[PDB]
């Protein structure tokens, strides 16, 4: 997300065992880094290997 | 800065946006050079 140009990156990594769709369970994310870039982001794309 | 920024009759290195289609939110930089259109007549990049 962004606040007045402050990009909030919240990262959480937990191991799971899943077939498809989504598992049912509670998760509380934690902040990772902060990038006060101050630019408008109208679009995004996911990079893959 | 008058003893510095003032050169001859003017200094064009410092420019500004006089016209905008609306009020821009604070803490925003607008580099768009598009001609401001106050009417319904298309400007097509020239004054009129
Ligand atoms: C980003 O651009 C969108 C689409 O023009 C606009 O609706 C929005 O207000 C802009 N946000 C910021 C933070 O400049």
């Amino acid at each position: 997300k962004n606040i007045d140009g402050y990009f909030k990156i919240y990262s959480k990594h937990t191991p799971i065992n899943l077939v498809r769709d989504l598992p049912q369970g509670f998760s509380a994310l934690e902040p990772l880094v902060d990038l006060p870039i101050g630019i408008n982001i109208t679009r995004f794309q996911t990079l893959l290997a | 800065s008058n003893n510095l920024d003032s050169k001859v009759g003017g200094n064009y290195n410092y420019l500004y946006r006089l016209f905008r289609k609306s009020n821009l939110k604070p803490f925003e930089r607008d580099i768009s050079t598009e001609i401001y259109q106050a009417g319904s007549t298309p400007c097509n990049g020239v004054e009129g």
